[PDB]
């Protein structure tokens, strides 16, 4: 009785309800909630013509592409197949209902009066995240790489620490531009270490300590960057600026030597190629004092 | 005033400034609860979260106080700590002292508005008989041949004039659970098929009628007539008869007599059918 696209809940009654329903009648009413919503519904009253297997009269409720129920009879009699109060949720936003009644509702040569039913339906929000169709989403991209969020109606996504969400709001890039370090000691590592580092990066790991200190840089094992023995660092480069000037462009398999800067300001620039096979690098930076 | 939101520490995901106290006031529309969960937690560790802390206060009460370094253990979920509240407003107060021993990236959290299922989510149910929840509110419903009071909360039945045909149904005294009206004679009629039997159930505690005199005669009385058989008259505080009664009859007449004064809470009952 309330099929409309923009409607939260609603009531669906048998014809002429509460007055008993007429014979030779079959009507299909389809509930439609807006996009991104499931359809819940229950029955308060239920009084139909009973039949073993529901041959005479029935209510046929079907989901998106599957017939969920076909039930008939009265609320309490063991005559067979009453829903009573049971919940019937759909998957999509559409729920197809049908009410069928043949020519004879007067069993056993006497008159009988059957009211009908009272169906209530509410809308629900669906958890887009929990669907989890990891493979087979090429026409849409309804699932995100790091994390999604389930809220009413729609859904939005977000990235791991240190990553930015690009325009599609479905995938993430790395920010890795203003990575600042002002603490006394500290650890600096390539993003997702010791896993393969992302490609096509321009990282500026800036260390700026309080004036009057000298920096000590200690590289950790492993130290894996795509290198080449003919010309060093063709694909990936790890440049190091100290006190405004470059002090070495590193890449390879064995870790660079422990460095003493005599500076309070260093900048580690990280340039990547368009592939990640090597693992990365990690370093501890400490501070010492002067007179 | 949103259905969702993000809360990050200042200068995330870098180190946070010292000597700070930032507050956020979360607000969702009427009839929504709030689910506030933390995707990242890295704060200066102190006993009872003394030095640095993030504080969750709902209205006037402190819903939480968190600190320390913690990351998500489950690879299938990014959540580290979380809270669920039935309120439509929140306050979050993050405070940090003048010093940090190490570099602490702060925290990253998000909130989403959730519907309150007023029927189940609350201890007090604001409906006399039946409750209907919907996204953003609720409304009540009533059994067969019950009429809603203008308060839109409690249901009522008419004292006389209705014909019951349902196999299973409910009947109550007028204004229930409010006191019953005085000087009334209420006759209700239940009519099933000849082959069926009316079996009546009513709870012992849902019965409070003016007590009888010293001689044991009910001043106000309730009485069940099933053709020739008869159960009653019943009166007093508490139903004296059994809770499950089989009448062995398809037609039943319930009669309720009251005088001018000496009223009480009243009664409520519910009947179903059993074949013959
Ligand atoms: C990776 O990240 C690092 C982060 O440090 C980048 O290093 C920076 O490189 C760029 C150059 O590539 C450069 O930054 C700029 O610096 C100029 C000043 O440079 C002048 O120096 C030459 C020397 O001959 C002069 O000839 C020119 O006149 C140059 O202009 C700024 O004007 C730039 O614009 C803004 O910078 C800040 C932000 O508002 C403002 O303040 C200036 O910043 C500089 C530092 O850059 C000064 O430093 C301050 O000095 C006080 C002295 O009391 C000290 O407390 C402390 O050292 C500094 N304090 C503060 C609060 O900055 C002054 O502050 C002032 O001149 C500007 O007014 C303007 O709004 C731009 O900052 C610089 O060499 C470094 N460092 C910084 C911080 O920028 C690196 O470039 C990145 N990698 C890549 C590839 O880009
Ligand atoms: C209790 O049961 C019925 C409930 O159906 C009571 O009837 C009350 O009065 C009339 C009956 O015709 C109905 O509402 C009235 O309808 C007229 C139709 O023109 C309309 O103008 C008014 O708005 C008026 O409300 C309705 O059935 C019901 N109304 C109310 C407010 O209770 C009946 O009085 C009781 N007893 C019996 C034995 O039914
Ligand atoms: C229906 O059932 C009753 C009881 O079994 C029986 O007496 C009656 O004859 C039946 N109706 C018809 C039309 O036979
Ligand atoms: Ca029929
Ligand atoms: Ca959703
Ligand atoms: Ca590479
Ligand atoms: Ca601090
Ligand atoms: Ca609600
Ligand atoms: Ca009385
Ligand atoms: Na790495
Ligand atoms: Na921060
Ligand atoms: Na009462």
């Amino acid at each position: 009785s309330i099929p409309i696209p923009q409607k939260l809940f609603g009531e669906v009654t048998s014809p002429l309800f509460p007055k008993p329903y007429p014979n030779n009648f079959e009507t299909t009413t389809v509930i439609t909630v807006p996009t991104g919503y499931r359809v819940k519904l229950v029955f308060q009253q239920f009084d139909l013509e009973p039949s073993e297997g529901c041959f005479y009269d029935y209510v046929k409720i079907s989901a998106d592409k599957k017939s969920l129920g076909r039930f008939c009879g009265q609320l309490g009699s063991p005559l067979g197949n009453p829903p009573g109060k049971k919940e019937f949720m759909s998957q999509g936003n559409k729920m197809l209902l049908t009410f069928h009644t043949d020519f004879s509702n007067e069993e056993n040569g006497t008159i009988m009066f059957y009211k009908g039913f009272l169906a209530y339906y509410q809308a629900v929000d669906l958890d887009e995240c929990a669907s989890r169709s990891k493979s087979g989403e090429e026409d849409p991209q309804p699932q995100c790489q790091h994390l999604c969020h389930n809220y009413v109606g729609g859904y939005f996504c977000s990235c791991r620490p240190g990553y930015e969400l690009q325009e599609d709001t479905h995938s993430c890039q790395a920010e890795c531009s203003s990575e600042l370090y002002t603490e006394a000691s500290g650890y600096i590592s390539s993003l997702e270490y010791p896993r393969s580092y992302p490609p096509d990066l321009r990282c500026n790991y800036s260390i700026r300590v309080e004036r009057g200190l000298t920096l000590h840089l200690k590289f950790l094992e492993p130290f894996d960057i795509d290198d080449h023995q003919q010309v060093h660092c063709p694909y990936d480069q790890l440049q190091i600026y100290a006190n405004g000037k470059n002090i070495g462009e590193f890449c390879g398999k064995q870790r660079p030597p422990d460095l003493d800067t005599s500076s309070n300001a260093v900048d580690l620039l990280f340039f990547t190629d368009e592939s990640g096979d090597s693992r990365g690098w990690k370093l501890r930076y400490t501070t010492e004092i002067i007179k | 005033p949103t259905m969702y939101g993000e809360i990050l520490s200042p200068n995330y995901p870098q180190a946070y400034p010292s000597e700070v106290e930032k507050s956020w006031d979360i607000e969702v529309p009427e009839g929504y609860g709030i689910h506030l969960y933390f995707t990242h937690l890295d704060i200066e560790l102190s006993e009872n979260c003394a030095y640095d802390s993030v504080q969750i206060i709902s209205g006037d009460t402190e819903e939480g106080r968190l600190c320390g370094q913690r990351s998500s253990n489950n690879p299938h979920s990014p959540i580290v700590e979380e809270f669920q509240v039935p309120y439509n407003k929140l306050q979050v107060i993050f405070k940090s002292d003048f010093s940090n021993e190490e570099r602490f990236t702060g925290f990253a959290a998000y909130y989403v508005a959730t519907d309150i299922n007023e029927c189940t989510d609350f201890v007090d149910v604001p409906c006399s008989h039946f409750c209907n929840n919907f996204i953003g509110g609720y409304f009540c419903s009533c059994p067969p041949e019950y009429f809603l009071h203008d308060d839109m909360k409690n249901c009522g039945v008419n004292c006389s004039g209705d014909v019951f045909t349902a196999l299973i149904g409910e009947i109550a005294s007028p204004n229930y659970p409010k006191p019953y009206p005085e000087n009334s004679r209420c006759e209700y009629q239940i009519r099933l098929e000849k082959g069926f039997q009316v079996v009546v159930t009513l709870r012992r505690e849902d019965f409070d009628v003016e007590a009888a005199d010293s001689a044991g005669n009910c001043l106000d009385s309730l009485v069940f007539v099933a053709g020739d058989r008869q159960f009653g008259p019943y009166c007093g505080h508490g139903f004296p008869g059994p809770l499950n009664i089989e009448t062995k009859s398809n037609a039943l007449d319930i009669i309720f007599q009251t005088d001018l004064t000496g009223q009480k809470k009243g009664w409520k009952l519910r009947y179903h059918g059993d074949p013959m």
